[PDB]
């Protein structure tokens, strides 16, 4: 799948 | 309400959509993905993606951490091999404060020494949260197998790079890539002249190609289950040829539209349902970057049942390339495509994800209605090629799990 | 414009009703897409031990055989239409729903009559799925978070129906019948206890005919609730062979209509959450979170506020190593007693401004909107507009919190759980003695 | 498994004021 | 040198040199080529499974019974083979004999001794990789070949903490077998060994499909290590020696300490234009099913392909016929030397004795070896390089790779 | 070079 990273200050880390 | 869309002489795009909604929302899409990394600065964006919430000039790390949670907003960061977004959220009554917090991250980051050293070993954590979801080193290896220089560079950071990263190494990276010519100050739930006022005061400031080669990587990891992928050189976005794959995606298999569904309409998963009598999961793989894209599929199965499954897919596509096809599956596949686009942008976030992504690759926003017409104008003789380019084209492959019965490309 | 003006500009929902008993509502919007679903009153709360897990077993055959669209023909027509399909069940509520486009909406409603009412339940699929279920109860051994809440509900509500799981024991799944499902179907799927809802670019009257078309043939004609009590009890599935230990603790919740739930959702957010990724670390606001980032005690924790009819569950879930459990709890209780007694007004404004962005950002699209609608229209009665959620919150101050937390945290009889190396896990007595400051 | 799991009965040990599962607590807890 | 064979396929040899230091080596076909996918990292454990429980003795007693007489118990192991070398004085051979066979003939492989011995693998795995060659070089096999020789000697990480003792008994009972072993000895008489095996050893994998592969390791290490090879030939064929002489034609490493290797056609060929350090030599491997041939590079990051494109060109010069005879006879004289110099030592001597006894069933004295070297053709030394250049390729490297090219480049 | 492993009870570990 077209993977994408995602972090934040308050959104939990994730992987698309 | 309609979508403003402008451009400054400095190459700095702005848009805005005052929907009169409560939740203001801003996203600053930028071209800073790890394709712009060279060999020596790898695993950098993985750090920069967490370098948010650090010291600035206009503010401290502490104050920003609290100043947001007082109004109760957010500071999320999407980052791709192309791009690097600084998404936020808040209520519209306090946008002016959160604006200032943002730009100080991008415009006046000091990147001091000691805050980084505490923040480096975080990478070991973040690197491993993904790889609990095992896709995220299979999939990186495709780029690292197929492509060479830019897109081969993973989002995440290798181990050894940790404890060796320099702050100076960022200032070169920042001063070269957070630039008024290649940015996009998108907003939402907010008026346009405001954003026009901000950038002119603070953002008033100033890599190679993806040479496809054909590569192959293997990972005997002892994991009981299998993960694999076979692809071919695709086309970049903008070309209607790109959509020809993205419709073929839905022809072939797009994942379960139905919970616990047998995906019967999908020509692929149906094609393996014969002969096989055990679990497996598989779908089309479509990627479409600016320089190029990638297309193929992604496999899940047991160890002994890897090539037994793939040799349906690699055959099933050849059936398509040999002209064997019907029209309702296509129009069905189009209707799938026409759905998932709107359904993706149903949410403001997923909406936002499309707005500036066009503003960077293109310099224009296409409303969805115009998108559907280009989908309407697709040719079966291009959907074929398409698969012919896949089959006739050079190949790249990767997989993980046990590999006691995994074949190679030529097999 | 402003915030308060924005909430008044929202599309105010529209409600309908039928002779059979089926509530219907919707909300127009400028979204060209749309979604529809069927939120109802049914779950493991009403199944007995003989039919436990059944409503989950209903979930897997309802899309695998009907009277007019048998087999994958039903599954086919969606993929031909280009839409998604999704479902889930809860201990009280169950929901089927669709995401599709506006113009193809009429085809959708025609299906759910063929699904809900006219399910076929082929014996082959009954037996095939009967293996699929037993495949998953092996899988959910891995879903350690879901293990805990399953244990937790099984303790505080012991002896009641609600202690049941949602998927049920393996045994009943290996004894279930077509007829128990027929009876179960024949009692719970009824108009007076069902809801239809949708959102997107539609109109409330395009829909009203379809319900009068299809679901007008529904049987519009049933026990009521036993008050499910609460218990303060401890459970512990000691297991040292694992890396870590998912842990949970909670107390009695008030329930849906009880208004102070607004206050508690703040206090959960006053304490907030943290999981091993937020670069704030030391700089964070929740004193719990800062210490957890300081000394790296835990790896993740979360809070919650469940709402059931006359009760709910308030508590938290946290995840740490076997050499750190006691201190987290000592700090954790150290926060609850703080709010029972000493709650700073400025810190309240933190959470009041957290919760606004919660419900709003929760409502980003159409599917979340109809989660609330199909849920509120079985719990609260009406829907509550967002301007009303705000006015309730604006009444809040620290005087309220010190009354509420004193009512539901302080000195109560909590419920505990644990699955992992809980060697450090103190006793329920010590935990309760740590519950009241001084 | 972890769902076939069941809790036994303490009705031989509990207080009389809570044995009726159909009732609710909070009416005797203040006394208990 | 005695040299015999039993009906069970079990070879024996012996050479009573009247020396003080007795010495025994039991060359066996048990290299990790015989491992399948599921039993990987096994020989890395079995290579340390020595000094464990037996039936005829305990782990403790063997550890002390050797050091009392002051002997040794060393274990060489290759992708083909697995040797149990020992040492002692000739006055106490009878004891140390019994200690050996109990390792191979009656190993229990109990549970708990293994669990303590597994995490040792993390140590041994890393001692090598302080010497960075030993994951570059493994990757060649894992890149070029697929099934058998691709399997490394050492053990992957994840395999640790997952190995089974039963998994060995299948491996042992299938591969420590009287048909494919060689009870070599030294400093000892022949009838003794004839007596031992008949009492205790009286008991009963795929091919290396070359494919063409490529692996890369951006490790951040300042220096570079790289290798480019081609499908070679197996031993026994005189074509094999044609490479092993070409090895010395091209470059065989420093015969001279701190020497500029001027006679080596390769290192000389890079000495022009380059003005910085680098080190490089021929790579020759020759297994039973096949071999491998090429070279092994060391340089800086920016100066990888700048160097390789001399080597890949230098070999083409040879393949185009450009060559002289004295370099060949010089290269032969190098080859004729290193063979004898290798077997000058009893250990290195022993390393040759049974290695032939497994691949072949005959020992060739060195004199006969030199004649086959004498009968080599320049038209084969050419293809040779033509097979290299014209043949399919496999490659691997590590270090920084900011300027490392691929094969086709 | 044709690398080979070597361990022992008393020979130090080595790599050919």
């Amino acid at each position: 799948r077209p993977v994408v990273a995602s972090v934040s200050l308050n959104v939990p880390a994730s992987v698309r | 309400q309609d979508l403003e869309f402008t451009r400054l002489p400095n190459g700095l795009v702005i848009a805005s959509l005052e929907n009169y909604a409560p939740a203001s929302r801003i996203g600053l899409f930028i071209k800073a993905g790890s394709r712009y990394e060279n060999s020596n600065n790898l695993g950098t964006s993985h750090l920069l993606r967490l370098a948010s919430s650090l010291t600035t000039k206009g503010a401290s790390s502490f104050k920003i951490t609290r100043g947001i949670e007082a109004v109760g907003g957010k500071l999320s960061v999407t980052s791709t091999r192309e791009n690097m977004a600084y998404t936020v959220e808040c209520l519209r009554d306090d946008v002016d404060i959160l604006m200032e917090f943002l730009l100080n991250v991008t415009t006046a980051p000091e990147f001091r020494r000691w805050e980084v050293a505490a923040l480096q070993p975080q990478l070991r954590i973040d690197k491993a949260v993904a790889l609990q979801n095992p896709q995220a080193h299979v999939i990186e290896n495709l780029h690292a197998a197929a492509y060479r220089n830019a897109l081969a560079n993973s989002l995440y950071c290798p181990d050894y790079r940790i404890g060796k990263v320099t702050p100076v190494e960022l200032h070169d990276y920042v001063q070269n890539h957070f630039t008024s010519a290649r940015m996009a100050l998108i907003g939402l739930g907010v008026s346009h002249p405001v954003l026009k006022q901000v950038a002119e005061q603070f953002l008033n400031i100033r890599g190679a190609k993806a040479k496809y080669h054909g590569g192959e990587i293997r990972e005997q990891n002892g994991d009981s289950l299998v993960h694999a992928a076979l692809v071919a050189e695709s086309a970049a976005i903008g070309s209607a040829e790109a959509n020809a794959f993205s419709v073929l995606q839905h022809v072939l298999g797009a994942g379960p539209h139905v919970k616990r569904g047998s995906n019967a309409t999908s020509s692929l998963y149906q094609a393996v349902a014969k002969g096989v009598h055990e679990p497996f999961d598989v779908s089309a793989f479509n990627a479409s970057y600016s320089d190029s894209g990638l297309f193929g599929f992604y496999t899940i199965s047991q160890a002994a049942s890897a090539g037994d499954v793939i040799k349906a897919a690699y055959n099933q596509v050849k059936t398509i390339a040999q002209g064997n096809l019907s029209n309702p599956d296509v129009q069905a596949a189009k209707n799938k495509l026409k759905a998932g686009y709107l359904m993706s942008v149903e949410s403001s976030e997923g909406f936002l994800d499309e707005v500036g992504s066009q503003a960077l690759a293109a310099g224009s926003y296409t409303p969805p209605s115009t998108v559907l017409q280009q989908i309407d104008a697709v040719a079966d003789a291009d959907v074929i090629n398409a698969a012919k380019k896949f089959v006739s084209g050079r190949k790249s492959m990767a997989a993980s799990g046990n590999l006691g019965h995994t074949p190679f490309i030529d097999e | 414009a402003t915030y308060a003006q924005a909430l008044q500009s929202v599309p105010e929902t529209q409600v309908s009703q039928l002779d059979n008993g089926l509530r219907v509502a919707s909300e127009q919007s400028s979204q060209p897409t749309c979604t529809v679903g069927v939120w109802i009153d049914a779950g493991s709360r009403y199944e007995s031990e003989k039919n436990n897990g059944a409503g989950y077993f209903v979930e897997h055959l309802a899309f695998k055989g009907t009277k007019n669209r048998p087999g994958n023909a039903l599954e086919k027509e969606v993929e031909s239409m280009g839409a998604h399909l999704n479902a889930y069940s809860t201990r009280e509520h169950t929901a089927y729903y669709i995401k599709a486009l506006s113009k193809d909406l009429p085809k959708a409603v025609e299906l759910l009559a063929d699904i809900v009412q006219n399910c076929s339940l082929e014996d082959s699929q009954i037996e095939k799925e009967r293996d699929v279920i037993l495949q998953e109860l092996q899988e959910n051994d891995t879903s350690m978070r879901d293990v805990v809440f399953n244990y937790l509900h099984a303790t505080a509500f012991q002896g009641t129906p609600l202690a049941q799981s949602v998927e049920g024991p393996s045994e009943n799944v290996r004894k279930l019948s077509r007829a128990d499902l027929t009876e179960y179907l024949s009692r719970h799927y009824k108009a007076p206890r069902m809801v239809l809802a949708a959102a997107g670019g539609l109109e409330h009257r395009q829909l009203l005919d379809l319900a009068q078309k299809h679901f007008s043939g529904l049987s519009g004609t049933v026990p009521t609730l036993s008050p499910c009590r609460f218990t303060g009890s401890q459970i512990c599935h000691r297991e040292d062979g694992l890396p870590l230990a998912h842990v949970a603790i909670a107390v009695e919740g008030p329930g849906w209509a009880h208004p102070d739930n607004v206050a508690l959702q703040v206090a959960n957010a006053i304490i907030g959450h943290y999981d091993c990724t937020y670069g704030g670390g030391a700089h964070l606001s929740s004193p719990l979170a800062s210490i957890a980032a300081t000394n790296k005690l835990c790896q993740s924790f979360q809070t919650f506020n469940i709402c059931y009819a006359d009760t709910g569950l308030l508590g938290a879930h946290f995840v740490c190593d076997h050499m750190s459990i006691d201190d987290m709890m000592f700090v954790l209780q150290g926060q609850w007693m703080r709010l029972c007694t000493s709650a700073t007004e400025s810190e309240v404004l933190r959470g009041k401004n957290l919760l606004r962005n919660a419900l709003v950002s929760h409502l980003d699209g159409t599917t979340p909107v109809c989660e609330d609608i199909g849920r509120s229209l079985l719990t609260y009665g009406r829907r509550i507009p967002l301007a009303e959620w705000e006015s309730r919150i604006a009444e809040v101050d620290a005087r309220v919190v010190r009354e509420v937390c004193s009512k539901y945290f302080y000195d109560q009889c909590p419920a505990v759980a644990g699955f992992g190396p809980i060697e450090q896990l103190p006793d329920y007595n010590r935990i309760r003695s740590g519950m009241f400051w001084l | 498994s972890h769902t076939d799991i069941k809790v036994p009965d303490f009705s031989d040990y509990r207080r009389p004021e809570v044995l009726d599962s159909t009732k609710s607590s909070k009416e005797s807890s203040e006394a208990r």
